[PDB]
């Protein structure tokens, strides 16, 4: 809310999942015991 | 700014290739009329 | 016999007319076949 | 469905973008004499 208030120019939407890490790398960890969850592929996004 | 240069070149050996093939077919399409009025005389010349 | 040799001149005449008319209509339709493949060459870059 | 799409999606950007560089190089090297009949720029936009 508060940077689209400052009016800096984020894109439509993003949250932390989308915007940090991509599409192929979520699937990846899909095979490696990463439950879909947000809290797990956030903590994932996180720790690389 | 390579596309732009190439279309440009292209568009003109286009438009010049296209010119040429519109006085080719009107120049065609003259010879063909003078050829059927000589061809008509030539058939009233053969029963004379 | 000089209108049959009038008959025979004007024979020639238009075979000849015939001949080049066909030479200028597949030159045409050359030229026609470039101006084409121009026109899918202009919508082919404008496009990219 | 979902997991066969992503793979495609991704597979379909990486044909593209060989495809975007082969229209680089192969509309730079070919001369503008060569490049209005030649048949390998002719399959990319279609392709493309």
């Amino acid at each position: 809310p508060d940077i689209i208030e400052k009016g800096i120019p984020i894109t439509e939407g993003i949250e932390p999942l989308k915007i940090l890490t991509t599409e192929a790398i979520k699937s990846k960890w899909k095979n490696e015991g990463l439950p879909a969850d947000p809290m797990s592929l956030e903590n994932a996004a996180i720790i690389t | 700014n390579i596309l732009a240069e190439t279309q440009n070149k292209v568009q003109g050996l286009q438009e010049e290739l296209k010119v040429k093939m519109v006085e080719v077919n009107k120049q065609r399409e003259e010879t063909d009329i003078l050829i059927e009025k000589v061809g008509k005389e030539s058939a009233l010349a053969e029963e004379e | 016999a000089e209108l049959n040799a009038r008959v025979n001149s004007l024979k020639r005449q238009l075979e000849e007319a015939e001949a080049r008319k066909m030479i200028v209509e597949q030159d045409a339709a050359r030229c026609q076949s470039r101006l084409s493949a121009a026109e899918n060459l202009v919508n082919g870059l404008a496009g990219e | 469905a979902k997991q066969d799409l992503v793979k495609k999606q991704n597979e379909y950007a990486v044909t593209l973008d060989k495809l975007e560089s082969d229209l680089l190089q192969s509309l730079s090297e070919a001369d503008p004499a060569t490049i209005l009949d030649n048949t390998e720029l002719i399959q990319n936009l279609d392709k493309t």
